[PDB]
Order: C-alpha cells, then structure tokens, then sequence
RNA sequence: GCUCGCCGGAAGACCAAGGGUUCCUGUCCAACGUUAAUCGGGGCAGGGUGAGUCGACCCCUAAGGCGAGGCCGAAAGGCGUAGUCGAUGGGAAACAGGUUAAUAUUCCUGUACUUGGUGUUACUGCGAAGGGGGGACGGAGAAGGCUAUGUUGGCCGGGCGACGGUUGUCCCGGUUUAAGCGUGUAGGCUGGUUUUCCAGGCAAAUCCGGAAAAUCAAGGCUGAGGCGUGAUGACGAGGCACUACGGUGCUGAAGCAACAAAUGCCCUGCUUCCAGGAAAAGCCUCUAAGCAUCAGGUAACAUCAAAUCGUACCCCAAACCGACACAGGUGGUCAGGUAGAGAAUACCAAGGCGCUUGAGAGAACUCGGGUGAAGGAACUAGGCAAAAUGGUGCCGUAACUUCGGGAGAAGGCACGCUGAUAUGUAGGUGAGGUCCCUCGCGGAUGGAGCUGAAAUCAGUCGAAGAUACCAGCUGGCUGCAACUGUUUAUUAAAAACACAGCACUGUGCAAACACGAAAGUGGACGUAUACGGUGUGACGCCUGCCCGGUGCCGGAAGGUUAAUU
RNA sequence: AGGACCGAACCGACUAAUGUUGAAAAAUUAGCGGAUGACUUGUGGCUGGGGGUGAAAGGCCAAUCAAACCGGGAGAUAGCU
C-alpha cells in the first residue's frame, strides 16, 4: 500500500482544455497535471482515495516546457506530466 | 590435380589451381572449430608491425592435434578436409573410444586408414612415436622440439624431416631448409611426409586472388620519397645505394641470427 | 559537398563527454581549467 | 473557384540519423522573408505527443574499452587475468475499422496474443558456475510452387450526352476486408524403434559420441500458399439533410471469376565453387554437490502484474551538414497505368508542386538552343566544339592470335497498318464433368472458358514505319604499359603506383622483423611448399664480360689496437 | 565460370562550355569510366604529430600539412622595412 502522504502530493491540478472536456464527455476520462515522479499506480491510487471513484486505467505523458523570451532573455518553462485517468463508467467526477 | 584454366578473360589466363577431389564438401566438425578475428598486422599498440596484411576471407580456426599423445588407442580417418589456416590438408580421425580429433594429413592417408601413436605404434605413415623408437633414416613430420610441447617442424604442405643419426639422448635431423639440428630423442614425430605437395604448383593468376588471402600490395622502396624510405628519391629512376630495409639494414646477404642460447643445438647451418 | 561536421550524439559523448574527461588525469585537468575560468558549460554533456 | 503548366523510382509517401516546438489554433506586420504581404518555418498567447505487444530500458555477446589481484615502469603511468562494459548483430507478444484543429499498432469498437508472480486440482526426482544439443551463419547459379499487384469479363449503381453519331459488342464508378485461430498442401531434410557394452565429453550422466545385435520401413522434422473462420460484422459507389459552404447527421447495392505476375515468399532451401564463410544468451536436454512425502518440476483452474523514458513536427530537406529560406551532400523502405528488356525513357495515376521581385520593350553584345545556299577540316597547336552513328532479327565479316579472341570487325537486307492462313495460329493456363484412390488441399482422362507470340501470303497510306524520347561513328599505320584496378580531396589519371609471375637475400621458432625504457604485442594459435626485406613486372625468346672500387659473406695464422692490471 | 560483355541505381571524374565580388571557398550543363568486385555503403571501434596512415601523389590526418591544432617558454630573435 502507498502511504497517503505520497498520495496527497501526486495530484497537482485538473487540466483544462477542449481536448480534456471532450475526453471527459466522450470517454469518462479526467485529465490531470501530476507530479513528475508520479507513476501510474500512484496516480490511480490517489484518484481512488482522494476523489473516491473507481479507476479503470491511467495513461501518462511528459510535456516538455517551451522556450520563451522575457525582454531578449531566453527562458524555459518546466517540464510536467499529464495523466489521462479513465473512470469506471459510473464514477462521474 | 593441377589444372590450367582456359583464357576466357585476362584475369583467368594464367590461373593454375589445385583440385583435390578427396576433400570433404560439407562443413567442418563444429566442436573443433574456433573464432579467430583478423589483426590487419597491428599489435596491441594499434600499430602496424608487419606490413601487407589486411582484408581477405573470413576464416574459422580448426583445433589441430599437434601433440598426438593419445597413446595406445587406434583411430580411423573419417575424411580429409580443407583448412583455410594452413597449407596442409587436415584429417578428421575417430578414436575407438568415441573421441574425434584433427591431425595434419600425411601424404597417402585417406578415409578408412587406421593410425596410432605411442612407443609401440607401428612404423607406418600417420603414426606418431618418440624418435628414439623411429629408425634412423626415416622420413617424419610434425616433429617436436621439446618433449610434450607439440609438433613444430615440418608442418607445411609437402614438408618432412629426415632422421640422420642418433647419438645418446639426441637425434640429428635434416630440416627442409638443409639445416642439421639436434633434438632430444624423446621428442615425438609423425611418420611420413605432410600431404598436399602440389600446393606449390598453384598460380594465383591475378591481383584479386592475393587480396582474397589477406595480402595487401607491396610498394617498392624506390617508388617512394626520401622521407619515407632510404631508397626514396631521384629524378627519373635512380638507385645508387646499397639496398636496405625500410629501417635501413642491408637486405642483400647480411645475417640477422643472434641466439647464443640455442647455438649448441645447431650442427650445420642451412648455408 | 560533404563537410567536416557530421553530428552523432553517441560519438560526441564518448569523445568529449563528462565521463570521458573524468577518465584520465589530463581530461580532469581540462575540467579544472574550465572550472577555474568559470565556464557555464563544463563539457559537451550539457 | 475555374482554367493552364510542372514532378511522378519523385519534386509522392514513410523510417533511422540530426534538429528541437519549426506541429495546431487565435492575433499582429516593427524587425526577419533579397519586392509587397492581409501571408510565413517571423512576433505574441493558448493548445497538442495517451502503449503489457512499436522503440528505448532489459537478457546476450562482436570489434574494441575499462580492468580486483598481477606483471612492468624515475613519477605520471603501460599491459593484462578473473571480471565488467560495449550494437552496427541474437533474444516474448496486436491486428483491422472509427476518431482530433493538432496523437494514435498508444484513444475508442471489435477480435487476439506474450511473459511472469501467487492461490487450488492431479501427477512427480528436482537441482549448476559443469556436459551435450541448438541458436549458427559464405559466394554464385537455376528452376518449380506461390503471393503482393495488375488486366479483362461478370455483377451492381448511375448515364443516353453543348456539334454529325451514340439503347449498344456504348459510357462512368465501385467491386475492400487484417492479426489470430483450425486445416497441413507445392516443396525441403532425414530411415525409425528396442535392447547390451565402451580407454572419450576437467567429476557424473538416463544426454552426447563410439561399438554390437533384434526388428520393422513408413516414422519424424520443416514448410510458402490456398481453404475455412475471424466476418449476420466493418467498409462501401452513391443517395438523402444541414452549413458557421470547412465538413458533419443518416442510409447504403454489388462486393465474383479468369488470365498475367514480381527484384517479395517457400528459400537459413536446392545445385555448385573455393577465397572455406561471428559470438553469447534466450531454448532443449543430462547430471554434481544438495534436498530428499519439504522443496522444486508437469499440465489444468483462478487471480495479480507488465513499471519507467520516447511518441508533436521536418527528415534528399526552408526545420539535418554546407555563415544564407544556399542549384551541393545525406543511410534504409514503398513501387500503379500505357508503351518499353528495364527501377532507362516518354506521357500519366495517387499525391505534390509553379521554385518569394514584378511590368514592359524586342538594339549592340553575352549565355542556352533551332535552321542554313555552294563548298566540306580549306579552321586549328590539335577536327576543340559541333555534326554524325545508334534498335531487333537475319545474311555476312580480314590481318593477326596467347586459339579465348580480334567481332557488334567491316558491310548489307527486313521492319507501319489491314485481311487471310486461324472470325486468335503455335504455345501457356485450364474449369464443369467422368474414372479411380492407400480418402484429401487427392491420382488418370477430358477439354469449355481465358490468354497468346511469331511467320507467310495479299492488300494499303505517307517524303519518310528501329518515325517521338531513347539509342555504338568506322577503318589503316605506329610509341608506351601485359591485362581489371590505384593516384596528386581542390590546375597532372598518365607511360606514374599496384599487379599475377621471376629472382636474390634473411629467417630453425622464445624465427627473422616491427611497436614498445619494460612487461608484453603483432609476425602466427603460422613452422622453410612458411614468414620478412629487396629489386623486376603477364606471356614468348633470352638475360653476355668484369670481384679492380664500395658493400656483403667466410677465414684468423701475422701487424695494429679499449677498458682492465 | 569470369578482378567477362552492354547498360540504369550506386561509385567515379576523361573533355568542353558556363561560372570566377559564383546558385557553389571545387559546382552546373552536355558528353565520359567502373558497374559480382583489388566493388560499393551504414553503424561502431583502433592507429596521434618527427607520430600515424599511404596500390607512393610528399598524398591524407576536421575548408590547415616537406612536420596538425590549442595553450605555454613569449614581448624568441629581426645588422631588415
Ligand atoms: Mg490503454
Ligand atoms: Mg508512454
Ligand atoms: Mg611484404
Ligand atoms: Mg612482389
Ligand atoms: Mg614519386
Ligand atoms: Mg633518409
Ligand atoms: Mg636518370
Ligand atoms: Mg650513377
Ligand atoms: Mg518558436
Ligand atoms: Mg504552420
Ligand atoms: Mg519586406
Ligand atoms: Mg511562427
Ligand atoms: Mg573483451
Ligand atoms: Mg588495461
Ligand atoms: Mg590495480
Ligand atoms: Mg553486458
Ligand atoms: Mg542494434
Ligand atoms: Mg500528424
Ligand atoms: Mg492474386
Ligand atoms: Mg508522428
Ligand atoms: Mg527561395
Ligand atoms: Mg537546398
Ligand atoms: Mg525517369
Ligand atoms: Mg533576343
Ligand atoms: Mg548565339
Ligand atoms: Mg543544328
Ligand atoms: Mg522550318
Ligand atoms: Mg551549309
Ligand atoms: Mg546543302
Ligand atoms: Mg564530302
Ligand atoms: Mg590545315
Ligand atoms: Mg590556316
Ligand atoms: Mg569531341
Ligand atoms: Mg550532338
Ligand atoms: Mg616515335
Ligand atoms: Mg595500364
Ligand atoms: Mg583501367
Ligand atoms: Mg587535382
Ligand atoms: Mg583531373
Ligand atoms: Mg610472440
Ligand atoms: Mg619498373
Ligand atoms: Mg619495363
Ligand atoms: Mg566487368
Ligand atoms: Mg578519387
Ligand atoms: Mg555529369
Ligand atoms: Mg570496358
Ligand atoms: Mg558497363
Ligand atoms: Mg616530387
Ligand atoms: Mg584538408
Ligand atoms: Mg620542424
Ligand atoms: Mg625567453
Ligand atoms: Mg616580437
């Protein structure tokens, strides 16, 4: 079992976008920003505990931050991890 | 057999090849094979130390019994075989206890022939005996230099050694080079001549055949510049120098042997 | 026409990378020189 | 949007390398874009990369690297054993359809598959760092059996035509379906089984190897494709309806056969040749110590697990290497039609483009092309350049020659189209059906349909029938080099280098020789029919005289002569 | 069968014209040689500067080669300009 302090750290935010709303509407899939080291098992356990719904499958991907400019100064945004969490057909989060 | 090729193309006109129909046409005996990869003539510093080596056909190594110490057990030749690693052919012999080995193929040996090694082996071609059990005057090959080390002399195709005398614990041998050499009577020898004596009759016929054997072109010292070779330089063809190696040592007649450790064992240099 | 620089990240790392420099004392002196100069980029690794 | 032009073995599509947001959407036009720009690979903001099966990771090793101890070396360090790394190679498993503005073998639908852990059922000698097997391997060549794929016909849907004709032997379109699962075929390889013994396989072995008998011959292994199923499904020409006219909602026929056919598959096959063609693990199988109703193994049933990283986009290029949005360079895969030997070439399909300055004018001169009276190398250093030749079949072909050649020598004839021979021939393919069988994917026969050169005869059009593209100029004398190769990246390709062949000479193996203060290593797991050095340079006929000079080889009595004493 | 023949891909570079502040610090166009072999090409590896490598041109060793490049001795020395 994964300790609940870990679980409280792995979920960072819901992800808002047209793809995310379409995913939730058409495939019962919530899209979340998660911690970089959060595995699929941790994400699933944390959604099943913190949001107390049934998870079927977690798909994950790493988003690489963009290069941006702030007054001729080159900067880079941080990389971050996205999770496609598919709910179990009556879980409705 | 020695057959001349017909001149259907300029690279074939001079080819003379040796066809031995007796050789096994299938693959070698796998348990006795080994990998050996090529060096290009380079040593462990990565430097060329022997020029003119590189390329050539991939070759597997055949483990050959040069010791022939399985005494008192007869064996039967199953087949002659081609060995890319040496001039002589090799014979796969089956020992009556079920063990298989390769030996250098003696002249006239063929499938079905029985062989043996030991102090009580018969004096017939293919049999290995200590030379104090082989009569003086005999023709031998695969001669040992130290007892139990393994055969080291008269291994190349068509070669043999003559036992010319026996004096105490040493025998005198006439080597192929004409040298008379002493070696301890307990050193072993195989009776007969190494086979494939027609090996020296082949003609490669073209540069490519030498490239197939891993021999790279030799550039004459006189075709170089002085910076590269003592023979280098000159307007037009010029020599005017005593011929030397690329490292500047006279190469027409100067002797290079210096081994006082082994001088005793030589009776008369090949000279 | 073929030019002199033909990139390969594996060759780059094996020949100039941090661990290649750390492997010999003269490579470690390269690293010491670059740290003393204050280079923001020690090797080709980053 | 309609026309036009261009590429199409690419200028289309897709991998790997390399790049790194260039991808999609909105907004903006300062700078950047060789012009303008409302546009952009430009600015700014937001969005986008979804895996048990793809790849990495991982197991395994090659070259090579590092290397505990070790050996060696003023120091730094060199080499190297046991090991440990290292792919460009070996090792488990997924397909079809739908979907996004942008991802999909990753999402969804449907249908599969692999490995491993734990729990139950039955059976039970399991056990490795050891043994054996296997994995596991070259070049070339020939042919059969197939598939991809194409063509025609059939089927179904639509059409009846802007100007003579078009209800027919007319026209247009479609005619697609995977992995998996069952079958075990064309073909390839091999005799099988059962006992007993044995100096071999670092010990042992029921395994391997060897020997000896009995007894049986069809047993085993491998194997494309087809068939069935997967699939009552999906897809589907087209048609119906909306639009925010970009596309979506819904419905949906036929979905067959013959012929042709790969460079793909059977095939890591077969045949043959010499230059004689990785390794290790996964895997099978045998045992050691060890445990021995435990463990552990064999299959079945359930259940759990398959993490992590990559995934956008360019990729013969405006995104990679070339300072550039640069006529350059960059490995692999796909492979339609008509003609054609063809991946040449011409025109096209799918698909992609018109190359980021234009508008005029119609001088000299320059560049790239077309044609040219009469002459025809008179040009010039030189026929430089240009012009010309150019296909297939057949006829025919000299000196010389190493007997292979020279030779495509030279030179010449035929060639389109229509009809007949025969409404389509020779030939290929070969159904329905019948005869039989040791029983199927079957053997004999039969031939319908399909497909189809080539020739001859007769006629016929043009100036011209290898009509375009494409596609040898030829002969005579002579120098050099035997030949195929190599070379001055970027003014020299040659007569220069190499070469097979020849000779001399060194070298007896701890070889000579070479790299190395050394240890070592190459030479070579080679052994004088071998290896190094040197010169000469296929072959044929040959290779004369000189050892005084220099060098090398041998001698060693005599003179001279170092350190030492 | 063949370092065999003709000829694309592929590799090369014999001739000419163009280009020469180029489209290009070696190319383009038309022609040209090899094209189963001493062939060609990808990935990785090894050899290091009086050193390597060289079918040998003093060729090549990052647009640099009769002694690479970078830093140091170093403000070498310069009866010369
Ligand atoms: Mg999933
Ligand atoms: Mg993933
Ligand atoms: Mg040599
Ligand atoms: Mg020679
Ligand atoms: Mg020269
Ligand atoms: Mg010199
Ligand atoms: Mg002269
Ligand atoms: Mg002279
Ligand atoms: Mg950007
Ligand atoms: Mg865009
Ligand atoms: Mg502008
Ligand atoms: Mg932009
Ligand atoms: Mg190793
Ligand atoms: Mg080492
Ligand atoms: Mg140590
Ligand atoms: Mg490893
Ligand atoms: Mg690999
Ligand atoms: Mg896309
Ligand atoms: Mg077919
Ligand atoms: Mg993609
Ligand atoms: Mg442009
Ligand atoms: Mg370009
Ligand atoms: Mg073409
Ligand atoms: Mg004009
Ligand atoms: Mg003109
Ligand atoms: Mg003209
Ligand atoms: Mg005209
Ligand atoms: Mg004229
Ligand atoms: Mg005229
Ligand atoms: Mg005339
Ligand atoms: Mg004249
Ligand atoms: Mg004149
Ligand atoms: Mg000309
Ligand atoms: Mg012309
Ligand atoms: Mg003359
Ligand atoms: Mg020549
Ligand atoms: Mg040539
Ligand atoms: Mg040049
Ligand atoms: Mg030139
Ligand atoms: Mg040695
Ligand atoms: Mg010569
Ligand atoms: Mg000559
Ligand atoms: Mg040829
Ligand atoms: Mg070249
Ligand atoms: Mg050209
Ligand atoms: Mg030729
Ligand atoms: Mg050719
Ligand atoms: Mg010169
Ligand atoms: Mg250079
Ligand atoms: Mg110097
Ligand atoms: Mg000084
Ligand atoms: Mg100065």
């Amino acid at each position: 079992m994964i300790r609940e302090e870990r679980l409280l750290k792995v979920l960072r935010a819901p992800h808002v976008s047209e793809k995310a709303s379409t995913a939730m509407e058409k495939s019962n899939t919530i899209v979340l920003k998660v911690a970089k080291d959060a595995t699929k098992a941790e994400i699933k356990a944390a959604v099943q505990k913190l949001f107390e719904v049934e998870v079927e499958v977690v798909n994950t991907l790493v988003v690489k931050g963009k290069v941006k400019r702030h007054g001729q100064r080159i900067g880079r945004r941080s990389d971050w991890k996205k999770a496609y969490v598919t709910l179990k057909e009556g879980q409705n989060l | 057999a020695v057959v001349k090729c017909k001149p259907t193309s300029p690279g074939r006109r001079h080819v003379v090849k040796v066809v031995n129909p007796e050789l096994h046409k299938g693959k070698p005996f796998a348990p006795l094979l080994e990998k050996n990869s090529k060096s290009g003539g380079r040593n462990n510093n990565g430097r060329i130390t022997t020029r003119h080596i590189g390329g050539g056909h991939k070759q597997a190594y055949r483990i050959v019994d040069f010791k022939r110490n399985k005494d008192g057990i007869p064996a039967v030749v199953e087949r002659l075989e081609y060995d890319p690693n040496r001039s002589a052919n090799i014979a796969l012999v089956l020992y009556k206890d079920g063990e298989r080995r390769y030996i250098l193929a003696p002249k006239g040996l063929k499938a079905g022939d029985q062989i043996q090694s030991g102090v009580d082996a018969a004096i017939k071609p293919g049999n290995t005996l200590p030379m104090r059990n082989i009569p003086v005057g005999s023709t031998v090959h695969n001669v040992e230099m130290k007892p139990g080390k393994g055969g080291q002399l008269a291994r190349s195709a068509g070669t043999y050694v003559q036992i010319v005398a026996r004096d105490g614990a040493y025998v005198t041998l006439r080597l192929r080079s004409g040298e008379m050499r002493k070696v301890e009577a307990d050193c072993r020898a195989t009776l007969g001549e190494v086979g494939n004596a027609e090996h020296m009759l082949r003609v490669l016929g073209k540069a490519g055949a030498a490239r197939w054997r891993g021999v790279r072109p030799t550039v004459r010292g006189t075709a170089m510049n002085p910076v590269d070779h003592p023979h280098g330089g000159g307007e037009g063809r010029n020599f005017g120098k005593h011929p030397v190696t690329p490292w500047g040592v006279q190469t027409k007649g100067k002797k290079t042997r210096s081994n006082k450790r082994t001088d005793k064992f030589i009776v008369r240099r090949r000279s | 026409m073929k030019r002199t620089f033909q990139p390969s990240v594996l060759k780059r790392n094996r020949s100039h990378g941090f661990r290649a420099r750390m492997a010999t004392k003269n490579g470690r002196q390269v690293l010491a020189r670059r740290r003393a100069k204050g280079r923001a980029r020690l090797t080709v690794s980053k």
